This record gives C-alpha cells, sequence and structure tokens, in this order.
C-alpha cells in the first residue's frame, strides 16, 4: 500500500465459518465467464459467444499459535465436516455461503512443534427449491 | 495410410439358381424342371457350393444375369481396401495402385468417395477400391 498509516486490523475482516471465529492467513479467489469461442476453415475471422457465469472458489490458510492448538484445531475440523453449506466471512470478499470441498491439515512434532496450520478450499453454494425451479 | 483384406467366408466356387417361368403358356417339364442353370467363378479353388431361387420369370438369359450380379458383389467383397490420400474425381474411375509390400499391381475401380475437414486444418479423403 501506499503511504505509512496503514492499519491491517481496520481493512480487513475477521474470518469465521458457521459462526466459529478463526484466525485466517491467506486469501484467494477465483471469477471468470464461460465462452464459447469458435474458428471456422479457410476463414480469417473468429467469433465469440457468452454462456453464462462462473462458479466462484475461495481457499483460504490458517494458523493456530495459542496454547493448546490440537484442541482447537481438533475442534475447528468437526465443524467443516458439519452437513450443508453455511455463511463465511471472507476477509476480503465479505459474507458469502460457501461449503467445503476439502481441508489439508499439516503438522510435525519435530520440525515445527507448537503450530499448526491448515488449507481449505471453499465453493460458493446458492440454496435451490427441490421443484427443479 | 491403407488396410487390404481378402476373407474367405465371402467367396463361392459354384452358384446354383432356380425359378419357374411365367410366360403366356409355358407348363409342365418346360416350366418347373427345366429352368436350372449354374455359373461358377473358377478363382477360388475349394469347394463351397451355394444355390439362388430366382424371383422372377425364370428364362435361361435372365437365370446367368442374376448368377454374374453375386459373382461380381462376391468377388468385390472379398478384395475391400482403404486408403487415404491426404488433400482433397469421381466413383467407379480406374485407377493403378502400387502396394508391393502385399503386391498390388492391377487397375482398381474406387466404390465409394469420402471427403472430410476438421476446424484444426485436418484434410483428408478415403477410398474402397476393389478389383
Amino acid at each position: 500500500m501506499a503511504g505509512p498509516c496503514y492499519n491491517p486490523n481496520e481493512h480487513y475482516l475477521p474470518a469465521s465459518f458457521k459462526g466459529v471465529p478463526f484466525d485466517a492467513d491467506s486469501s484467494d479467489s477465483e471469477h471468470g465467464r464461460n465462452g464459447a469461442e469458435a474458428e471456422f476453415v479457410f476463414g480469417e475471422r473468429t467469433g465469440y459467444a457468452d454462456l453464462g457465469i462462473k462458479i466462484r472458489s475461495y481457499s483460504i490458510r490458517a494458523r493456530f499459535q495459542t496454547n493448546d492448538h490440537v484442541a482447537l484445531s481438533n475442534a475447528f475440523i468437526a465443524v467443516l465436516e458439519s452437513t450443508g453449506p453455511g455463511l463465511l466471512v471472507h476477509p476480503t470478499r465479505g459474507p458469502v455461503m460457501a461449503a467445503c470441498r476439502s481441508a489439508r491439515v499439516t503438522d510435525s512434532k519435530v520440525d515445527a512443534a507448537g503450530v499448526t496450520y491448515i488449507d481449505i478450499d471453499f465453493v460458493e453454494a446458492n440454496d435451490t427449491v427441490t421443484g427443479f425451479g | 495410410d491403407f488396410s487390404a483384406e481378402q476373407s474367405e467366408d465371402r467367396a463361392n466356387s459354384e452358384i446354383t439358381v432356380k425359378g419357374h417361368r411365367v410366360a403366356k403358356d409355358v407348363w409342365g417339364k418346360n416350366a418347373i424342371v427345366q429352368p436350372v442353370q449354374s455359373v461358377a467363378d473358377s478363382w477360388v479353388g475349394a469347394n463351397i457350393p451355394l444355390t439362388i431361387q430366382h424371383y422372377g420369370d425364370a428364362t435361361n438369359e435372365s437365370l446367368q444375369r442374376r448368377a454374374k450380379f453375386e459373382a461380381d458383389r462376391r468377388a468385390a467383397e472379398s478384395k475391400s481396401v482403404n486408403v487415404t490420400v491426404f488433400h482433397v474425381w469421381d466413383i467407379g474411375n480406374i485407377h493403378y495402385v502400387e502396394i508391393p509390400p502385399e503386391g498390388i499391381f492391377d487397375v482398381m475401380e474406387c466404390v465409394s468417395l469420402t471427403y472430410s475437414v476438421d476446424a484444426k486444418s485436418t484434410l483428408e479423403t478415403q477410398l474402397e477400391l476393389a478389383p
């Protein structure tokens, strides 16, 4: 950023998922739009057509440093595995609804004892009725 | 590319035909048992007899014509070839071929033709030659 008067605690929202706070360490996203580009034979001109919006996806990384991190880390995994989607407070994208798609928990006893990292991979999930519309 | 073939399951050394006559006034032995004719290929060196029934007014000339039609069909079916000639006149034409690996040195008559194109420039053309 520009200038020495930044305050990161003031610009980044505190992460969360289904109401349980957790400490965020990274914030990515993916957007786009579905195309149908086509090129003819012997032709010097091409074409394009729009087919709709592409499904988003978010990825976050969390760190646990406080005393007894295994309990908090182990207790948080029990929330990611809960059935159904729930509200997610993305640090920069604001509150959105997403469903966890995977999570890799890394840890060591001799290389790094006292800190647990966990990567996540969220997907946007908007509720839909059951009568196919 | 190419793919030759010679299948023995579609050949017959001797074909026989049968059929009655329906002329204005023909009957008895001249319209029941008399009209029979046999035609042989002589290219196959085995005995694979066949017999056919005629759907029409049998005539000794027409019996052989049906027999020949079957012979040409069977002969062509036993020497089917395929070829691909990359860049892109008509069917039934007369071509010369040369595939020394199998020893093709005989005139051919094309039986089918196909032009195909693709968005990725892949032009081709196929043939179904037969002697």
